[PDB]
């Protein structure tokens, strides 16, 4: 049995009614159970039988369909509902899962807070630098963050990670990081970080001299 | 209310026996309303079911892991194992053990646990502090060249969760991985607040306070 899930992934503001859809290859009659998982965390049981609510889920959450349709709602979407969701069968053996259906928030756009943070000595006296550029707390995810060593444009030195969805607030949180060598942090005296993001009306720049 | 939780190397070579357990602690483990199963999950195959066992030792396996896999349970140490052999890279993934209801039902799961296959060797990180600049002022910590997946990471040992972000762990040139840690503070507690990072790496048996100071 092969089950599909539609969509792969939504963005809807909060409150909104959502509807998420989870077709099955033959007819699986109401043995369909759906589950919600966070980031970082094992899934959790919503929905069992097609329609069941599970014990102490909220009211919010509902499902339907019967054959080879079914259907997943949130009737009104809250911060805390952002997850990956997914429908699993027990027709028969082997149980199957869908490939999920990823639930993200619209919030209004949020500029981030730009930090810079210089090497420690430490991690210099290991034999190398990382220099990290945060940016906190905003929305959408998209940003583009460049590194500047000495008002040269980097390429191919630096990584990012982006934090999940926040539940609270909904914002994103990003680090990127600038990795050298001590020998080659060495020869250079500014380093920057430029932040271009939705939420800035002008790029901005994080910049420290080596040694502050 | 019952709780699960998984037990077992998170790093396993090629060719060799992947072991886990799973310790049910708050209730028993012979019931004849719950199947104990194995689940896991990876990017590359989503999530899986492996297998269940019942209480008088019956099992059911899934066909594409069948000749590989091993389920086993102990009713008077209230525990089940799994045994995989001959793993594969295709094999890294995090493993639940998982209550399911006799009616179709995974009700209670396991934390997870992350399996690496890999010839490599463990390597605790280092850990390194990511001083405040100087409103807010944020402070951070570095969590670098370990392996394999995952390290946890906590300030104040749990205390200290508003303002709190742990970004996914990064892959280096080197193979290795390394985290980031953040947490914005007011800048007025900098002095009379202390803030400690406490980095946890399981696979190596790793502990490291390290104290972020101005
Ligand atoms: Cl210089
Ligand atoms: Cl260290
Ligand atoms: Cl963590």
């Amino acid at each position: 049995i092969q089950m599909t899930q539609s969509p792969s992934s939504l963005s809807a503001s909060v409150g909104d009614r959502v509807t998420i859809t989870c077709q099955a290859s033959q007819d699986i009659s109401n043995y369909l159970n759906w589950y919600q998982q966070k980031p970082g965390k094992a899934p959790k049981l919503l929905i069992y039988d097609a329609s069941n609510l599970e014990t102490g889920v909220p009211s919010r959450f509902s499902g339907s369909g019967s054959g080879t349709d079914f259907t997943f709602t949130i009737s009104s979407l809250q911060p805390e509902d952002i997850a990956t969701y997914f429908c699993q069968h027990f027709d028969h053996l082997p149980l199957a899962f869908g490939g999920g259906t990823k639930v993200e928030i619209k919030r209004t756009v949020a500029a981030p807070s730009v930090f810079i943070f210089p090497p420690s000595d430490e991690e210099l006296k290991s034999g190398t630098a990382s220099v990290q550029c945060l940016l906190n707390n905003f929305y959408p995810r998209e940003a583009k963050v460049q590194w500047k060593v000495d008002n040269a444009l980097q390429s191919g030195n630096s990584q990012e990670s982006v934090t999940e969805q926040d539940s609270k607030d909904s914002t994103y949180s990003l680090s990127s990081e600038l990795t050298l060598s001590k020998a080659d942090y060495e020869k250079h005296k500014v380093y920057a970080c430029e932040v271009t993001h939705q939420g800035l009306s002008s790029p901005v720049t994080k910049s420290f001299n080596r040694g502050e | 209310q019952v709780q699960l939780q998984e037990s077992g190397p998170g790093l396993v070579k090629p060719s060799e026996t992947l072991s886990l357990t799973c310790t049910v602690s708050g209730g028993s483990v012979s019931s004849g309303d719950y199947y104990w199963t194995w689940i896991r999950q990876s990017p590359g195959k989503g999530l899986e079911w492996i297998g269940h066992i019942y209480y008088s030792g019956n099992t059911n396996y899934n066909p594409s892991l069948k000749s590989r896999l091993t389920i086993s349970i102990d009713t008077s140490k209230t525990q089940f194992s799994l045994k995989l052999s001959s793993v594969t890279a295709a094999d890294t993934a995090i493993y639940y053990c998982v209550r399911d209801r006799v009616t179709g039902a995974f009700d209670i799961w396991g934390q997870g646990t992350m399996v690496t296959v890999s010839s490599a060797s463990t390597k605790g990180p280092s850990v390194f502090p990511r001083a405040p600049s100087s409103g807010t002022a944020a402070l951070g910590c570095l969590v670098r060249d370990y392996f394999p997946e995952p390290v946890t990471v906590s300030w104040n040992s749990g205390a200290l969760t508003s303002g709190v972000h742990t970004f996914p762990a990064v892959l280096q040139s080197s193979g290795l991985y390394s985290l980031s840690s953040v947490v914005t503070v007011p800048s007025s507690s900098l002095g009379t607040q202390t803030y400690i990072c406490n980095v946890n790496h399981k696979p190596s048996n790793t502990k490291v306070d390290k104290k972020v100071e101005p």
